[PDB]
């Protein structure tokens, strides 16, 4: 079942990378079917190096290894310099420092240069020889941060570790100072350490309390190195400022997204690199909140206008999430707004535009709001959208692309409800020219195996036609009855049923203990309207159960179906819903749900970060009287036969041990039922894989334990 | 019900609250003298309250809470003997603040309180409060009060004070924990952002607090200090025992790290001058540190409680004399009780003739029974008690000031008796408490069927209790569930009457509950107790499957249904005993359990790990076999169950989180609950029910078929 996914991308507008199949990496020419072996297999030589990156002259590569992350995705631990065809590795040592850890190198855009972060200190080498100059130093250990990211930032809305950007012309850096020292250290316990362990601190900010500042700033890639800081607007309504992402719209003038605090106001504004300068070139808000600030205008070469995306009313259904094309400078006059296309769907991403013509490339819910498909369209007037895909394959409705430097070749993924299907494609002809990558072995493994018969049945509640998908253990009949099994998630912001191809332990217990389960998008699912995502606003953790409610009594409806055995899981915010979805039906045919079981929930939003209770019920700190009925403390009163579990490891970061801890005091204070399983200084995104082979295990036998009978 | 009578003198003795007021009673002709009324509720509930030894002025603790096993924080108030007029006890310039002890003292109304563990004395009420020591630190300085270590391991109590006989000077102890490492347990619950809690937990091969010992005069006050011995193999000390031996002479022992050299010595107080006594010795450890002396009205030759080698049976505990200055080549040990019997302790020693009273348990190891021998050479042990009511086996008497008249109280194995009575004719004049509450409720409710079936292995008869539901037939099959507890120096089989969630099991369900007390059980000689030295949780466990096996055998026992448990040690042994009976005959039990179990001892106390596996830091080598992490490894499908609090200071929560870490190693299916930051005795009665709900409901749902 294991996927060898290359995942390339397009070094050239001829040819990409082709990174590993089943080892030696290679480099595939679109040109003539020309794969060029670049890399051996003496990387398993390189200390077993992860990860392995190559410079814009391909001239050296760099390979990073080290033993785990951080906070979601910390790769950090040694880097290793080698010659293109291969040979000389030396460890990349900062100055003054002999062979150590190296939190980040990366490549530049042009020849080989690159820079390298150790503890928050950039240091800049045009080439393999030159010495690393310290560019900029100011950041310390948790403390002041620049060009990585902390936790608030990898975690809630950077969602990436590096937090710096190369400018096009290979002389500038544009770095992101963060200043946490503002910002509350909170400690896990350590029950593994030595006969005395010490517990672990690091910045957390809770919900009421502030947030770390933030700043942008340029430095120089050659000689002065100098710097020059951004200034932030300056509204009324933005006494508190985030950065999203940054880009360079040019060497010399970068976009950059403002948010305030109550994060219903964001500005677009162009900073001059160069100068500090920030010029304002968009304006947007809202009552509650600004969605979906995780998107990059398309800036041409030139800096032309640009192609940004922003929710345009779309009629009904509430406005939707649609491309725009801005002017390269638009006038304070009135603005520029064209949105490319527009319907009953949103864009999930612009792929890029060709400056050789009219051709927008982008990756849509265009089809349905569960699949994902590329479409194209023309950026004059006549905005005719035209295939790429569209269902190119019958068996992979999911779909993602890259297009090349010139729009000449794009490479092509399925992965859903099929294989993932690597595919390099060109946007003249738009066939196949051969096949990157299929994954055959998982093919004839999914046929080797008792596949699970996949089944939609949407629902429809108030103004919405709710998504839904059901599972089947592939021999099923509708006479005979099957214990029901619910999966909720509710992430705001978030997609469960999507057509996207995916194994987990839903099959593993489907397929072989014979359950169906279910996957909703209750209110304030993503992809689904912005109407729709704001219902839940201020209403957090009651109308979606709702939702979830209706989803149970309508598979209730089933005659296959069982009703002495039902059970719900979630996990992180799923796991506070499928806590708060212990009901007793009416009152005769209670004992709605006979198992329980979460991961990780958020009991009191306050006891989480505040980036997210602020966005998503208002700013703390004042009594906001909307985080006191959103503990589920309320709710789990009855609490009557269910069996519960809860499974929370001891060094989560995300989700931090104290909301367990608050949770099991309500049990106490309650006299509930349950069991409780720990994972002793853990992290939160457990990437282990013999250690997820034991939750599996541990969850399949609890569920079906459960539902033995 | 409690009286928790003591004597004033011979006549009278306290005759504290039975069920609201007190009374004093008096045992001339039965007068009960007023003196405490329902005055006590206006006082915010004072849980705990004293009279002065003027008995002019009650003393309240109202507002106390226990942090550790027992420690009386809180705020104290004076008030006049009739009843009313309350006024707050403060160190100077210090308003309304909880006070960790206070005390009382020997004469008049004169009294002490700690303030910041620093003794402040006042020989009056209307005293102003004085600086007599301030030296003390919050958690390093503890003089007054015990330490953590002292409080739970060695000493057992957390006052730390002794007043003279004449009530002029003060003994105490000056624990320095400078020198010790540090835990922060960690709080989850304390505010939006808790933050850990320091203590210093000295733990195995760590440096151990440091001890002085102190004499403050109460009148005129410098402090004198006493040089300990200075053997080469106590270069780590502690005091074990102090006691008073005159108003100016004091008894002290103390112990090396290595708890096997042990030191008697008598000391003065006002001058801080220490004269050698007495010394004992083993090859693995030493028992009961904690005796105090029992010496005379003139400080002449003193009592003594020495593991004689009494021929066969190992050594016993037996009672010796030694004289009031013994010559320097040799003392004058003489063993007065003999036989192969333990005395549990003295009672009393009669300067007035020969009458040295003491419980001992000659009639059965689990029966405490009254004898008082003489100190002339005939050694006349008389019983007094034996059987004055049929329902008393255990006993306990405190006697009075002149000796002529002692209270007695049952304690089991049925209602718990409290009675007066004199030592001479042995006569019940009347009845000071019948628990009568006590025995409505167990007349009205199904008592469980108590009975005895003793093993023997090896040279060691080790005794066992089992009960019945009062209802037991053959027809039924009763699922055996083994309790073990296995505290090295402690017993755990005996004949004393209980209330516990082995009753309510046994009355809702009728499950057998097994109890036998396992290799390294007191009070059967020492043998018993050293065989064990380097060999915890490897013999008791197999006196454990012998038994069990025993039980078994029966057909009314079943096989499918087998179940263990075990609370602190004992948990680690129930989950030690979770084996696989060979291969073709598995299933050894069906559901097992432990609460705030220790495996690894490298990551407990020093006073406890070393004092049985020798001092750590050094690789002893006998530390590393006590792991169940072996004995966890196959665990098919058996259900396996941990409780534990998350500030159990007693046994870390690191222990079962390690544990969870081993069973994720060994991938084995387990159960587990968390008590978010309570300690580990749980003070407050609402946890404890709440602990035997759980227990129950999950013993239940593993036996139901």
């Amino acid at each position: 079942f294991k996927i060898h996914d290359p995942e390339a991308k397009w070094i050239s507008d001829t040819e990409f990378i082709y990174r590993e199949q089943k080892g030696t990496v290679r480099l595939w020419n679109v040109e003539t079917n020309t794969s060029t072996v670049l890399i051996e297999g003496k990387k398993i030589e390189s200390l077993r190096a992860i990860r392995y990156e190559i410079s814009p002259d391909r001239e050296y590569a760099l390979f990073s290894y080290n033993v785990e992350p951080i906070y979601q995705h910390s790769y950090t631990g040694y880097y290793v310099l080698s010659k293109i065809p291969h040979g000389d590795p030396q460890s990349l040592d900062p100055p003054e420092v002999s062979n150590a850890k190296l939190q980040y190198a990366g490549w530049g855009p042009k020849g080989q240069q690159l820079i390298f972060i150790f503890e928050n200190n950039i240091y800049y080498c045009a080439h393999v020889g030159k010495q690393a100059i310290r560019v900029v130093s100011t950041g310390k250990e948790g403390v002041i941060y620049n060009g990585l990211s902390d936790w608030l930032y990898e975690e809630e809305i950077l969602k990436t570790h590096i937090a710096h950007w190369w400018s096009p012309d290979g002389t500038r850096l544009a770095y992101a100072a963060i200043n946490d020292s503002r910002v509350p250290i909170m400690e896990l316990p350590t029950y593994t350490g030595s006969i005395y362990p010490t517990v672990k601190p690091y910045h957390y900010p809770k919900a009421g309390s502030e947030n770390p500042s933030i700043s942008l700033h340029v430095i120089g890639l050659n000689g002065p190195t100098h710097d020059l800081e951004m200034m932030p607007p300056d509204d009324p309504r933005m006494r508190e400022y985030y950065i999203t992402m940054v880009k360079w719209a040019t060497s010399t003038k970068v976009a950059v997204t403002w948010l305030n605090r109550a994060q219903n106001v964001s500005i677009l504004t162009l900073c001059d690199a160069t100068t500090g300068v920030c010029t304002k070139k968009h304006e947007d808000e809202s009552e509650a909140w600004l969605h979906r600030q995780n998107e990059e205008p398309v800036f041409s070469k030139d800096g032309r206008k640009f192609f940004f995306i922003r929710a345009i009313p779309q009629g009904g259904r509430g406005k939707f999430y649609h491309i725009t094309v801005s002017s390269s400078q638009p006038n304070s006059s009135n603005d520029n707004i064209q949105s490319i296309t527009s319907g009953d769907w949103d864009v999930t991403k612009i792929l890029a535009y060709d400056e050789k013509g009219n051709k927008i490339y982008f990756l849509s819910t265009e089809d349905l709001p569960r699949r994902r498909q590329l479409y194209s369209a023309n950026t004059v007037g006549n905005f005719n959208r035209q295939c790429l895909s569209c269902d190119l394959v019958e068996n992979c409705t999911y779909f993602s692309a890259s297009f090349s430097h010139s729009m000449d070749f794009f490479l092509l993924k399925c992965e859903g409800p099929g294989v993932p299907m690597v595919t390099v494609h060109n946007t003249t002809d738009k066939k196949k020219m051969f096949d990157l990558e299929t994954n055959e072995h998982v093919k004839k493994a999914i046929n080797d195996r008792q596949m699970p018969k996949v089944e939609y049945r949407d629902i429809e509640i108030d103004d919405y036609n709710l998504p839904m998908q059901i599972l089947k253990p592939a021999t099923f009949t509708d006479t005979t009855h099957y214990p029901l099994l619910l999966v909720v998630d509710g992430t705001p912001g978030s997609q469960s049923v999507a057509e996207k191809f995916e194994v987990s332990w839903e099959t593993v217990m489907v397929s072989s203990h014979g359950a169906v389960v279910v996957k909703c998008d209750g209110r304030g699912s993503g992809f689904q309207g912005t109407k729709l995502l704001h219902e839940v606003r201020r209403r957090l953790g009651l109308l979606e159960e709702k939702d979830q409610m209706e989803a149970v009594r309508t598979m209730l409806k089933e005659q296959y179906i069982d009703r002495t055995r039902v059970a719900v899981f979630g996990k992180d915010y799923g796991g506070y819903l499928s806590t708060y979805i212990l009901p007793a039906k009416g009152e005769n045919q209670g004992q709605t749900f006979t198992c329980g079981s979460a991961l990780s929930p958020i009991t009191d939003f306050k006891l989480y970060a505040s980036a997210f209770s602020e966005r998503y019920l208002g700013l703390h700190g004042l009594d906001n009287r909307a985080y006191e009925m959103t503990k589920v403390a309320h709710r789990v009163s009855a609490l009557e036969e269910q069996q519960f579990l809860i499974i929370h490891p001891t060094a989560d970061e995300k989700i931090h041990f104290q909301h367990t801890a608050e949770l099991i005091t309500q049990l106490i204070r309650g006299k509930a039922n349950y069991s409780l399983q720990i994972y002793p200084d853990e992290s939160h995104y457990f990437t282990s894989s013999s250690l997820k082979q034991h939750l599996y295990r541990s969850i399949i036998n609890f569920f079906v334990e459960c539902f033995r009978i | 019900h409690d009286p928790e009578a003591k004597w004033i003198s011979d006549t009278e003795f306290i005759y504290r609250e039975q069920k609201g007021t007190v009374r004093l009673w008096n045992v001339e002709t039965n007068t009960s003298t007023v003196l405490i009324e329902g005055k006590k509720i206006e006082s915010l509930r004072a849980i705990r309250y004293e009279i002065s030894p003027d008995r002019e002025y009650a003393l309240f603790s109202y507002n106390v809470e226990p942090i550790y096993q027992h420690s009386y924080t809180g705020y104290y108030v004076l008030s006049k003997i009739p009843h009313g007029d309350p006024q707050s006890l403060d160190p100077p310039e210090v308003s309304n603040a909880k006070l960790q002890y206070a005390g009382w003292g020997p004469k008049g109304q004169q009294l002490i309180f700690i303030f910041e563990n620093n003794i402040y004395y006042c020989a009056h009420v209307g005293k102003q409060a004085i600086r007599v020591v301030s030296t003390g630190k919050e958690g390093v300085i503890y003089n007054g009060l015990s330490d953590w270590l002292y409080e739970e391991e060695i000493l057992k109590t957390h006052i730390a004070h002794w007043w003279s006989p004449d009530g002029t000077r003060l003994a105490y102890a000056a624990i320095n924990d400078s020198r010790v490492p540090i835990m922060e347990l960690p709080t989850y619950t304390g505010s939006i952002y808790p933050t850990v809690k320091p203590y210093h937990y000295p733990k195995a091969g760590s440096e151990n607090p440091s001890i002085s010992l102190h004499v403050i005069g109460l009148n005129g006050t410098h402090d004198l200090e006493m040089m300990p011995p200075d053997d080469p193999r106590m270069r780590e000390y502690y005091i074990t025992m102090v006691k008073w031996a005159t108003s100016t002479k004091v008894a002290v022992t103390w112990l090396n790290r290595a708890q096997n050299v042990s030191i008697l010595t008598l000391c003065d107080a006002t001058t801080g001058v220490c004269t050698k006594k007495h010394e004992d010795e083993s090859e693995a450890w030493l028992h009961r540190q904690n005796e105090e002396p029992v010496f005379s009205k003139d400080g002449r030759k003193f009592f003594f409680i020495r593991a004689i080698p009494q021929g066969g049976r190992g050594k016993f505990y037996h009672i010796t004399v030694s004289s009031s200055q013994p010559n320097s080549s040799n003392d004058n040990i003489q063993s007065i009780t003999s036989g192969d019997w333990d005395v549990t302790k003295i009672l009393a020693y009669d300067e007035k003739g020969n009458k040295i009273y003491f419980l001992s348990t000659e009639d059965l190891p689990r029966r405490r029974q009254l004898y008082s021998a003489n100190t002339v050479g005939n050694f006349n042990r008389q019983c007094l008690s034996c059987d004055l009511v049929e329902n008393c086996t255990y006993f306990s008497a405190s006697f009075s000031h002149s000796m002529d008249f002692f209270l007695l109280k049952c304690e089991g194995p049925g209602v718990p008796m409290v009675t007066v009575h004199n030592t001479t004719d042995k006569k019940k004049m009347f009845d000071l408490e019948t628990n009568e509450h006590v025995k409505k409720a167990i007349n009205d409710r199904q008592m469980p069927k108590v009975e005895y079936r003793d093993i023997e292995i090896d040279d060691y008869n080790l005794p066992m209790q089992i009960l019945k539901p009062a209802t037991f037939t053959d027809t039924t099959h009763y699922p055996l569930l083994l309790v073990v507890d296995g505290t090295p120096g402690s017993q755990s089989v005996a004949e004393k009457f209980e209330v516990s969630w082995e009753t309510v099991m046994v009355s809702s369900h009728g499950a057998v509950v097994v109890k036998c007390d396992g290799r390294g059980s007191g009070f059967q000689g020492t043998k018993l107790l050293h065989e064990v030295r380097r060999r915890l949780g490897l013999l008791e466990e197999k006196d454990q499957m012998e038994a069990v096996r025993t039980m078994l055998k029966e057909q009314y026992i079943d096989r499918t249904r087998v179940a263990v448990f075990g609370k602190d040690y004992g948990g680690y042994l129930s989950t030690y005993i979770l084996p696989a009976k060979g291969e073709n005959q598995g299933q050894t039990f069906t559901c097992g359990s432990a609460l705030s179990p220790i495996t690894d001892f490298k990551l407990y106390a020093s006073a406890f790990s070393e004092r049985y596996l020798g001092l750590h830091g050094l690789d002893n080598r006998a530390y590393e076999m006590t792991k169940v992490a072996h004995r966890v490894s196959a665990l098919e499908e058996q259900q396996f169950l941990i409780i534990h609090p998350t500030a159990d200071e007693k046994i870390h929560f690191q222990h079962t989180a390690e544990l969870i870490t081993q069973l994720i190693r060994g991938k084995a299916n387990y159960s587990l609950q968390i008590y978010p930051d309570e300690s580990h005795y749980f003070t407050s009665s609402s946890l404890k029910q709440h602990l035997y709900r759980s227990i129950i409901n999950f013993f239940v749902e593993c036996f139901r078929i």
